[PDB]
């Protein structure tokens, strides 16, 4: 495409890549860079110093893997900008120099990892214009409201962004890091109790998808664990990529209840329920009933069966018996910041937001901070 | 006033019991009974009561009979011996000055002029009571009470042959109290020897060992700041001290190796540990190893090691693994305790030995019997009480449980022989707060057993914290945590209160868990065992090094060793002697009420009066009754034809007693209140005015015939 | 009443009372009725003898006649004490049962109760009781000596 | 008598004693070998090791072998201690992210076939501070099977920051076994296993700084030391002293992906709490026979040093009888008076079932 | 012994002490701390909770908790621990023997001088207390009868005009803002440099940081240029695991939230203004001197520069011939205590204190007839 703007949501567990004015994302990959561990052995192969995303997933059985964002943070930028590199290059097929850049982040990041993507997209990829749009405030656009809370989880970040009528309350946003690598760490800890032992970062992997597949969220946490303890009807099983049967039971609740019950992997945090609820009781007027119920949920760790009528329960318990709590979880949410990242960049009114290559020039990468 | 305390009206009264004290010993009766108790208050004089016409009076009858007199008790307790022939104790009880040393003496007095050998008798007399200045120097103490405390248990035996002549003694020493050893309360002084020999040893002698007069050079002399003071003449006692040794049979360089033990522990305590980078101690002063290395006989490359290193053996590997400075200090002192008890032990064996029979006394030898005397420490309270007192009231807690277990079990026994049904006597029961101090998993000893054990920063305060949380609702333990607004203004933090038969007793637990770790390590054991020096190479012995188990804490040693005591004392026959210091001016005639009336406390005689009374003051077989009270009832008089239950039968009508003020046993007559009792003794002192009047008449109807016709 | 004096008896009496009345008036002073009567070996009490004497001195002349002295004979001859009675009387007043009684506890018993003996008395007892000289009386054989 | 008996199943040695010793009375090889009796079990099985095939029951920490496991049991019992275990509590041991299984059925073995009054499972590296006298640190326990890191901060576990590593004594013998070929010696039978164990244990050692050592290795034979094998020929060793022990500090010589001690250390320290840390800096606790390597704490101490901030002071505690702390301190815990309302008892198995574990322990 | 008690039961420090004392005799944190994880060493002595030092000391095994927001105690069943922790451990007294005379602030809630009132005397058997307010306290501890006190604790900044000994209560203005928002705040602007700090033992490294660090920009947008232009405003914090912290103009923007409420997104005045509203809101008769005695009391007044700034902003604030005057004492972190340990020894005050007597015979009621 010759002229249109980029989307790219580097989230901490897939880049999400495309151009603006399509309804999804044209590349969806891990967020990873691996390296082998081995020695090669037949000097007579095109082996690479390093694999990125779906390249070094089908060899990972050999890579060591390693993901370049932690926790919403780049902290290793030569691996980022080989992940970037490849988004650009080898995934959507674009120059960047032609096309203006709409990235995202997490809300209450170091103000360095801003400063460090706009000094790497006007260095490095050259890019004409770009911009940093904060995660959740993009998934209001996909959602076609003006106001509601937002809660986003990704890879490595849940967060919580109250917007009433297009203003965000930058006091009441609420940031907890703790989401989906934390509940596969915790998945990885768990299956030890049944002997199954995944320790490599290839193994991180192939629980990564159990959890993927097998987990959901109990409504009443304690029902069922003594439907678990009780009966086999829980129980479900997964073929391992070696042809060994896993079988797993209460494992599959437990690991996402860290969500509603962040002490499970020893942090001192209230859950998602509560961090909602008390987003909410940080704001204004007539605008605690408008949140409560446009309550928006956002990203990966989201995607679990019954989490909306956990959320629901657990939200209605807190707030008022005359609110009307609606929690607003569509199908597409795993990819609501990028979609509402289209939008956004291709927005009449939006196309002054960029920071142009100029404006980079008169004042350093500090620019980030004056424009987004 | 009465002579058997049983026989008081108002039993149940303390001032009642303390004003019949009183009366007799303004009377100079110093002796009363309790049933076969002996009580005696310190006359503080040399009254003639012990003299030959009093061992000849006493000797042939029994505590029933004669008026009170420890040879009443002496007579008893021997002629048990002869005709039950199972071996007896008797227990000398009280306060330091209270007489128990003059009893002990008397004792062994009787023993030896009133027995059929009295030339060994009197050998093993002598042999016994020469042995006191060395026993006193290494085993009594100045306390913040006395300035001559006993601080062990004390046994003398007597041991007799078929033909109830004395063929040899023993000597045993129980619960020696060697926290004392390496730390002082305020006002109290170590074990007298060491003070003896600074201030009276030659110049030679303290030069070949450490050398310093000044008891202040030493730490373990030093703790309770009160090594002067113008009551005690340690340069004299010396010289009386070291002559005991040579009149007992120890040779002069068996006197040189037990000096340089009492030196060896004067230097023990003056060593001093720094940290290594490592915090594992080292010994910073060469100058106590340059002598302990000669006195105590050891390499000082193992001792320098022994005491800074604790020895594991597994799978036949030996670990040295070093001690931090907490440890070190807690083996140093622990090596004193023991060197300087296990030499206490080793004294008392080698008089022990001297006292031993010189004829074989074994088979086809016909038969022997030991008659005893052990004299123990007494309740103990001072205006602060700490770990040592803990142990000594403990000791006579279980000593009371029992003394009152036996007297009830005695009195219960004999209602049951006689058929009478068991009138209930409701007592305080020591074994609620024995098991307050000794249950295996709940008691305070346990408690601070854990403390002294479990992992971390365990503190005094730690102690008292878990003993808050663990023993909490009982009726015998308070602390300020637990006490209510009125009882918190008597008691402080750093306190606990244990509700004793002698009254309630408040302990501050700071140096609890300093004064019970005993880390005694295999390692220090197995350098000793190794010395040079003839004592200590007797003192530990290679078969020790067999033992597995960690060292066990002092409170647990005390445990075990009173509870060895115990045992031993319910397998003898005891009896008992109960001693009052009658003011602590040691002043003849003053009786001081207010600290008799703490000494009847501790003494548990309140107690012993109740559960010794029971049902009926009084019972006598109506064989004896019958023969003192006929000359009343003239139906029976001067001789019954029926039997004496019939005889007693018709004259108690004849006296006029009512139905519920006596009983009729299987043999002996009971009688509820002493009332009845003094009521017919009255009765037959008007009565002999009717008996003289008779001899009266009969001498005149023959002296007339005599002198006239 | 319960006893009656054989007629020998009372000549044995009246001769034994004949050196007591001595001129031939028939009659005894009242502070002698107890000597006539203890020379016949008679147990009399100085109680009982006050007794007897308040009903006979009814008018004076310090004497009582032969008729009342035999009367108050067998007033006294009904119940008289035995050998087994003053026996077992020592036997109340032996501290050990033993048979053995010490003569200064004697001269207690004899004068500190009641009916005193006077120093003659005593003295002169005290001479014979300490029978082999060790201080202490065999109070049994004592009686019978004393029941002869 | 009816004391607590304790014994630290370990992957490789059975200790085993009573609650009130100084050290574990039975510390036999955790084997047993069968012919090529029916079988023979702990030092037996090593006197006899030529003819036998030499099996260990337990790999990893888990008991793999149950019919195996309660040979070894029984010959702890009834030959070594010689003991009814129907009269005495009994305190056992394990790994900390052990399947459930395991505990389970180690309970149900206790109270069905050696009838056991009461028992427990203690964690190792917990039982590794008491035998410390510590309530704070954190603990490197390394045994023949597993490697595992618990912090304790005033006697409170952070059971998210405890960190497990399969790779211990057992994987650096058969890490020795092979690089031993390269000078011309093969082990290969179970039996041969056994004598690179003993050549393990007396000629390795951990390098201060391995490129150094290896240099030196390369220049001259100063490192070379000499060892007889048991038909009286001889081996000599040089380089091999420390690339053996190496593979603690790097994992990747076993083919692993793993951090090293070193790191695995730093990473439970740094997944506690910020006001934890410079305590658990000062409280590195070693245990078991895998830290006993002459050179491992001064080297864990330049590590961490190395991965800690210049303020903190780095201390490691490797006490001489490293080897036995687990059970020195399952001595000291069976002992406590507070840990007697701590056993699970027969009444409480025979209403809960073998699933009592995880509310007990 | 019947001295008189006296406790500032501050929201973020408990202060004690006797009447007549100088300065308190027990300051610590107003927290109860609650373990957070699985007990494993066993006879260790550990507790259901700590209060005080004791959970300041522990915070890495502990969640933990103020009873008091916003100067109103939330959590009673806690602050119960507080007091009784109070006068057993710290003060080390029976509470039944000393009238207790406690502080709150001002537009309080009724209940919460009610429910203080039955504890003293249901609870702790006290023979008298008294509830003074804090600001008032604060004028006792400056020997001045006039002046309008800014009190700012760790949970209510309020301003109390008195002239003469009266106060004028419709013109005491309350800001729920003080340096536990100031805290929190701080923990925000901290991640912008990737500081984390989020759990509450971490919130007391961050209070610390405020404590040691921060001051007030006597113009903050010329700071703001200081600091932008220069490392000369950076200073480094070492925290308790050894990680050197370094923050530069974060130790002016925390302090500025007083000044600029907004900050924390709150519509309310700044410091400045609300002391000014609150002299405007007197008689004009009293203004004159009510300026020239702004008396500045509490931890969140402590500071560099605020003294200097919020003179600053009152002199452009309050007319050109007025003399505005601003008294920060050293000791200004106690006045409350001082002026407490003052109103309890004067005997014309004795008359005062609430005996259990009055409080049987009325209730709990009786606080708002005697204070
Ligand atoms: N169906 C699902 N169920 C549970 N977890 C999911 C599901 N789909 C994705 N996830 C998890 O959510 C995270 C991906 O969310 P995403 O927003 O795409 O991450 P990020 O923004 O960091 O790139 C990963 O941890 C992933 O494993
Ligand atoms: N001196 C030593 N040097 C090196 N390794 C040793 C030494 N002593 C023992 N080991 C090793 O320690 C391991 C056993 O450790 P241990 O604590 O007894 O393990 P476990 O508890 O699992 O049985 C074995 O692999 C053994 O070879
Ligand atoms: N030096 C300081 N600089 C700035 N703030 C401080 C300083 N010292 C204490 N504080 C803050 O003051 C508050 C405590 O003040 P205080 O008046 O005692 O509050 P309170 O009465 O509510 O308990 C805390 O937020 C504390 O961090
Ligand atoms: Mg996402
Ligand atoms: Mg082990
Ligand atoms: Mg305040």
């Amino acid at each position: 495409d010759e002229t249109t703007a980029l989307v790219c949501d580097n989230g901490s567990g897939l880049v999400k890549a495309g151009f603006a004015g399509d309804d999804a994302p044209r590349a969806v990959f891990p967020s990873i860079v691996g390296r082998p561990r081995h020695q090669g052995v037949m000097v007579g192969m095109g082996q690479k110093d390093s694999y990125v995303g779906d390249e070094a997933q089908s060899k990972r059985g050999i890579l060591t893997l390693k993901y370049p964002i932690e926790h919403g943070i780049i902290t290793n930028w030569d691996d980022m900008e080989k992940i970037w590199h490849h988004t650009f290059y080898n995934e959507l097929r674009v120059a960047p120099e032609e096309h203006p850049t709409l990235l995202t982040e997490a809300p209450l990041n170091p103000k360095a990892n801003r400063e460090k993507m706009t000094q790497i997209m006007f260095e490095t990829f050259n890019v004409p214009a770009m911009y940093v749009a904060i995660q959740a405030v993009l998934s209001l656009y996909a959602s076609g409201r003006t106001t509601g809370i937002v809660l986003d989880s990704g890879d490595g970040v849940t967060h919580n962004v109250p917007i009433y009528e297009g203003y965000a309350l930058p006091h009441a946003i609420m940031r907890l890091d703790l989401a989906g690598r934390d509940l596969t760490d915790y998945l990885m800890k768990i299956l030890t109790e049944r002997g199954y032992s995944f320790v490599t970062t290839a193994e991180r992997e192939i629980v990564r998808d159990i959890k993927e597949k097998l987990c959901y969220v109990a409504l009443d946490f304690e029902n069922e664990m003594a439907t678990a303890a009780s009966s086999s009807s829980l129980e479900k099983s997964y073929e391992l990529p070696d042809g060994q049967v896993i079988t797993i039971g209460n494992e599959r609740f437990r690991c996402p209840e860290t969500l509603f019950q962040p002490s499970f992997i020893g942090m001192e945090s209230a859950g998602i329920h509560e961090t909602t609820y008390n987003s909410i009781m940080k704001c204004d007027i007539d605008i605690r009933k408008d949140l409560y119920a446009n309550n928006v949920m956002s990203g990966g760790t989201t995607m679990y069966p019954g989490i909306a009528d956990r959320m629901q329960k657990e939200i209605t318990a807190l707030a008022p018996s005359t609110m009307k709590i609606k929690i607003i979880a569509p199908p597409e949410r795993k990819y609501s910041v990028w979609i509402g990242g289209s939008i956004l960049a291709s927005l009449s009114t939006f196309q002054q937001m960029w920071i142009t290559k100029q404006e980079y020039d008169e004042a350093g990468p500090s620019i980030v901070h004056r424009k987004c | 006033g009465v002579q058997d305390f049983v026989l008081l009206e108002n039993f149940t009264s303390e001032a009642a019991f303390i004003e019949n004290l009183r009366r007799r010993f303004r009377e100079n009766l110093i002796y009363t009974y309790i049933g076969p108790v002996l009580v005696s208050v310190n006359p503080y004089r040399d009254l003639q009561i012990y003299s030959r016409q009093h061992m000849e009076r006493y000797r042939g009858v029994s505590f029933y009979e004669v008026p009170p007199h420890l040879f009443a008790v002496a007579d008893t307790v021997y002629r048990a011996l002869r005709t039950e022939r199972r071996d007896q104790a008797v227990m000398i009880s009280g306060e330091s000055g209270a007489g128990k040393t003059e009893a002990t003496k008397r004792l062994l007095q009787f023993y030896a002029e009133t027995c059929p050998a009295p030339e060994r008798g009197g050998a093993v007399r002598d042999r016994l009571l020469q042995s006191n200045p060395v026993l006193e120097a290494f085993g009594n103490a100045k306390t913040l009470r006395n300035d001559n405390s006993s601080r062990f248990g004390k046994y003398m035996d007597v041991q007799f042959d078929f033909k109830g002549a004395p063929v040899g003694g023993h000597i045993l020493s129980y619960l020696l109290e060697k926290s004392r050893v390496v730390h002082q309360n305020h006002g109290e002084r170590n074990f007298h020897v060491f003070y003896q020999l600074l201030e009276g040893g030659e110049e030679e002698t303290l030069r070949r060992l450490g050398l310093e007069r000044n008891p202040q050079s030493y730490l373990y002399l030093v703790k309770g700041q009160c090594a002067k003071v113008s009551s005690i003449n340690d340069k004299s006692d010396w010289k009386v001290m070291r002559k005991a040794l040579s009149v007992i049979d120890f040779t002069e360089d068996e006197v040189e190796d037990l000096l340089s033990i009492v030196a060896s522990v004067l230097h023990l305590g003056n060593i001093h540990f720094a940290a290594d980078e490592d915090s594992n101690a080292q010994v910073t002063t060469e100058n106590q190893l340059k002598y302990l290395t000669r006195l105590l006989g050891v390499e000082g490359t193992t001792l320098r090691e022994a005491l800074t290193h604790r020895k594991i053996i597994a799978k036949g590997e030996e670990l040295l693994s070093p001690l931090n400075l907490e440890q070190a200090a807690y083996a140093r002192d622990a090596l004193a305790k023991a060197v300087y008890s296990r030499t206490f032990t080793w004294l008392v064996r080698k008089i022990n030995r001297s006292l031993a029979s010189k004829d074989a006394e074994s088979p086809s030898w016909r038969s022997t019997t030991v008659l005893g005397l052990l004299d123990i420490y007494g309740f103990e309270v001072f205006q602060h009480n700490s770990f040592e007192q803990f142990c000594i009231n403990y000791c006579n807690e279980k000593l009371q449980q029992l003394f009152i277990e036996l007297t009830l079990k005695s009195e219960q026994e004999e209602y049951e022989a006689e058929g009478i049904a068991w009138e209930p006597v409701q007592y305080f029961n020591n074994k609620i707060i024995c098991d307050l101090v000794e249950e295996k998993f709940k008691g305070i000893i346990s408690i601070l057993d854990e403390e002294c054990l479990r992992p971390g920063e365990a503190t005094d305060l730690t102690f008292l914290e878990k003993l808050e949380d663990t023993v909490k609702p009982h009726p015998h333990f308070l602390t300020h945590k637990l006490a209510d607004q009125k009882t918190r203004k008597s008691l402080d933090r750093g306190e606990f209160r244990l509700l004793h038969y002698a009254g309630e007793v408040t302990y501050s637990v700071t140096g609890f868990l300093d004064k019970n770790n005993d880390l005694l390590f295999r390692n220090l054991k197995e350098t000793m065992c190794s010395s040079m020096n003839p004592i200590m190479a007797q003192c530990f012995d290679k078969s020790e090094l067999s033992d597995k188990k960690r060292p066990e804490t002092v409170a647990t040693q005390f445990k075990m060793s009173l509870l060895q005591l115990v045992e031993i004392l319910r397998s003898k026959e005891p009896a008992y002697i109960r001693c009052i210091k009658p003011n602590d001016a040691k002043q003849p005639g003053r009786f001081d009420e207010v600290l008799i009336r703490h000494q009847v406390k501790y003494l548990g005689l309140m107690e012993n009066l109740r559960v010794r009374r029971a049902g009926f003051a009084y019972r006598r077989k109506y064989e004896a009754f019958l023969q003192r009270y006929k000359s009343l009832c003239p139906e029976t008089w001067p001789m019954w034809a029926g039997r004496p239950q019939d005889g007693v039968a018709v004259l108690v009508r004849h006296l006029g007693y009512k139905p519920e003020e006596y009983k009729m046993g299987r043999t002996k007559i009971f009688i509820r209140f002493p009332k009845t009792l003094f009521a017919t003794e009255d009765s037959l002192e008007v009565r002999r005015q009717s008996l003289a009047t008779k001899i009266q008449a009969a001498w005149r109807g023959f002296h007339w015939r005599q002198k006239f016709l | 009443m319960a006893d009656q004096l054989t007629e020998e008896q009372i000549a044995e009496f009246k001769e034994a009372f004949s050196l007591f009345d001595k001129d031939g008036d028939g009659t005894i002073t009242t502070k002698e009725l107890g000597t006539v009567m203890r020379s016949l070996g008679q147990n009399p009490t100085e109680a009982e003898l006050q007794d007897m004497i308040n009903e006979v001195d009814a008018d004076g002349n310090g004497t009582i006649d032969f008729p009342e002295f035999l009367t108050m004979m067998a007033r006294k001859m009904k119940d008289t004490d035995s050998e087994e009675e003053i026996r077992e009387a020592f036997r109340v007043f032996d501290k050990d049962g033993n048979g053995y009684i010490s003569a200064a506890e004697l001269r207690h018993v004899m004068t500190n109760l009641g009916e005193k003996l006077t120093d003659e008395e005593v003295d002169e007892m005290i001479r014979e009781a300490d029978i082999d000289g060790d201080g202490q009386v065999n109070y049994e054989e004592f009686v019978q000596m004393m029941t002869a």
